[PDB]
């Protein structure tokens, strides 16, 4: 089975700078593989599917990279707009359920 | 099996004198699109047609909808393939089936995967073995049917006993 | 007005039974599949079932295998849920889905949220 | 030439068990005590059906044509015996003028060989010892049954003593004993 595994616990920077969360899968997951932002009580919101394709209604700040079992999110310049909490998630086969990961929080 | 090209010679092959199990082809995480137009792929595998007909073709990223109403434009309809009446599945991943569901006068072979229950014995039950149907007690049976014959019928015509057809075991229904 | 309202929040004791609502309305009920993914508290998304546009066939996740049942009646185009031997764990904010894709059966992903109902035990 | 059948050509007329009981069917039957032809290669008419025997000793008869041209323009049914093991294919064949394209299935499952060939395409066949075409009762069981859907009319046999009848849609009174094996039959229409 996937289990993803979510480095840092936490991440803590002024906004503006840049923001590196890491996500590593534990075995390829081939051509689709999720990260979704969810700010504090509001509705979950796809980003980043492929683990480099920019999903849409996404400014082009939002970059990410990977393959196998290295998967890495990079944030270029932080807003509010973009100041929430992050997972990565794909689906499985065996039997036929989604993992999510644990989530990563974001910091001033 | 691997590489795959060409469509308007697009390969194509009967699939016939087999149980054709659709249910795999949801279940893996590789497809992206799977489709019916008309009725539902668990729909699909109780039907039983005659002939399944397959076809593939390799393709780029952006990929133009494969014909479900006679769709319109370039490719889509200056290459291949335009079942306006498209009672057809249309598979994806990450390279697409276009599947044509025959239904003509011969008798059906490819036909679906007839999922079993388990046997109980000595209480009431609503059975069907194998398309023979109705309620009953079955229990074991003293019988010895020849290797050949499926079910034993009673001097007026009524089934007394059955073969079931996984364990080749005689069955007597009360 | 294309949104879902959930229904259908309480309390129960453990080993008993509940049954929710989701309420769609603004979009076609009968042609989106379905699913209820559920946020037990402090913690992230886990998903409970799904339905494809036609209820015709239902996948559940392992955790609620045989303990619950999803089901659309379009007549009022109402989504329910129903539960069967409730325990501990099963405290959530169950939120219906709706699902992404217009007549496609892969069911990956979802691209709207009801704003989710507590369930507590 | 002509050979009395007797009472051959007797087969199961379906996969039910009976026992210890007369059953009364109505189906494509060889009439008992009809001459079958006897060949010692030609194209015969198909009909309703046909009961094929034969004796061998080294087993020179191998397989079957059957169909409506016999040539490529439509599927042919080609059901051959070949060392351990039977090949049974529906291409349109281009035939040999005595023999000795597109599929739509390929199936691969002293000595009086009996077999009923009959339109799905059903075989039934007994395989028995003896020492001109038997006098004795024997029952064949259904062995081979293939959903093709082939018109078919006219047949030929691959290659040496065979007989060749026709069945005709009679009524038997078939006897079952205890084990469920038919032992003996009444031609309805005999005499
Ligand atoms: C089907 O599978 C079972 C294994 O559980 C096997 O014992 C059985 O023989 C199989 N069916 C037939 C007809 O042999
Ligand atoms: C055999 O059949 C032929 C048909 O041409 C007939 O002339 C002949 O009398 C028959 N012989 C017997 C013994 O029935
Ligand atoms: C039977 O015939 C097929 C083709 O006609 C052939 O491939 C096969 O090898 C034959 N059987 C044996 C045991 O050789
Ligand atoms: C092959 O034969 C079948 C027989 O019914 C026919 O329907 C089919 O069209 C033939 N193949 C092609 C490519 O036409
Ligand atoms: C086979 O014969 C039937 C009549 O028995 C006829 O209707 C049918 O057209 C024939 N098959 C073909 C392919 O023409
Ligand atoms: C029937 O079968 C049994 C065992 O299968 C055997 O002992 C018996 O001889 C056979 N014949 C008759 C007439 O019972």
């Amino acid at each position: 089975e996937i289990v993803l595994t979510q480095s840092p616990a936490t991440l803590s920077l002024s906004p503006g700078e840049r923001a590196t969360l890491s996500c590593r899968a534990s075995q390829s997951v081939s051509t689709y593989l999720a990260w979704y932002q969810q700010k504090f009580g509001q509705a979950p919101r796809l980003l980043i599917y492929d683990a480099s394709n920019r999903a849409t209604g996404i400014p082009a700040r939002f970059s990410g990279s990977g393959s196998g079992t290295d998967f890495t999110l990079t944030i270029s310049s932080l807003e509010p707009e973009d100041f929430a909490v992050y997972y990565c998630q794909c689906r499985s086969n065996w039997p036929p359920g989604i993992t999510f990961g644990q989530g990563t929080r974001l910091e001033i | 099996a691997t590489r795959f090209a060409s469509v308007y010679a697009w390969n194509r092959k009967r699939i016939s004198n087999c149980v054709a199990d659709y249910s795999v082809l949801y279940n893996s995480a590789s497809f992206s699109t799977f489709k019916c137009y008309g009725v539902s792929p668990t729909k699909l595998n109780d039907l039983c047609f005659t002939n399944v007909y397959a076809d593939s073709f390799v393709i780029r990223g952006d990929e133009v909808r494969q014909i479900a109403p006679g769709q319109t434009g370039k490719i889509a309809d200056y290459n291949y393939k335009l079942p306006d009446d498209f009672t057809g599945c249309v598979i994806a991943w990450n390279r697409v089936v276009v599947l044509s569901f025959e239904l003509l006068h011969a008798p059906a072979t490819v036909c679906g995967p007839k999922k079993s229950t388990n046997l109980v014995k000595n209480k009431c039950v609503n059975f069907n073995f194998n398309g023979l149907t109705g309620t009953g007690v079955l229990t074991e049976s003293n019988k010895k049917f020849l290797p050949f014959q499926q079910f034993g019928r009673d001097i007026a015509d009524t089934t007394d006993a059955v073969r079931d057809p996984q364990t080749l075991e005689i069955l007597d229904i009360t | 007005q294309v949104q879902l309202v959930e229904s259908g929040g309480g309390v129960v004791q453990p080993g008993r039974s509940l049954r929710l609502s989701c309420a769609a309305s603004g979009f076609t009920f009968s042609s989106y599949g379905m699913h209820w993914v559920r946020q037990a508290p402090g913690k992230g998304l886990e998903w409970v079932a799904v339905i494809w546009y036609d209820g015709t066939n239902t996948y559940y996740a392992d955790s609620v295998k045989g303990r619950f049942t999803i089901s659309r009646d379009n007549s009022k185009n109402t989504l329910y849920l129903q539960m069967n031997s409730l325990r501990a764990e099963d405290t959530a904010v169950y939120y219906c889905a709706r699902d992404l894709a217009y007549r496609d059966y892969v069911w990956r992903y979802f691209d709207l949220w009801g704003r989710g109902t507590l369930v507590t035990v | 030439a002509y050979t009395n059948s007797f009472t051959r050509g007797v087969y199961y007329p379906d996969k039910v068990f009976r026992s210890s009981v007369l059953h009364s069917t109505q189906d494509l039957f060889l009439p008992f005590f009809s001459n079958v032809t006897w060949f010692h290669n030609p194209v015969l008419p198909f009909n309703d059906g046909v009961y094929f025997a034969s004796t061998e000793k080294s087993n020179i008869i191998r397989g079957w044509i059957f169909g409506t041209t016999l040539d490529s323009k439509t599927q042919s049914l080609l059901i051959v015996n070949n060392a351990t093991n039977v090949v049974i294919k529906v291409c349109e064949f281009q035939f040999c003028n005595d023999p000795f394209n597109n599929c739509t299935f390929e199936y691969v499952s002293k000595n009086l060989r009996e077999f009923v060939f009959k339109n799905y395409f059903k075989i039934y066949s007994k395989h028995t010892p003896i020492n001109d075409l038997p006098q004795g009762f024997s029952a064949l069981e259904p062995l081979v049954d293939l959903p093709i859907g082939i018109n078919i009319t006219r047949f030929q046999t691959l290659l040496a003593a065979y007989y060749v009848g026709y069945l005709q849609p009679r009524t038997f009174l078939l006897k079952y004993n205890e084990n469920g094996t038919i032992t003996d039959a009444v031609d309805c229409a005999l005499d």
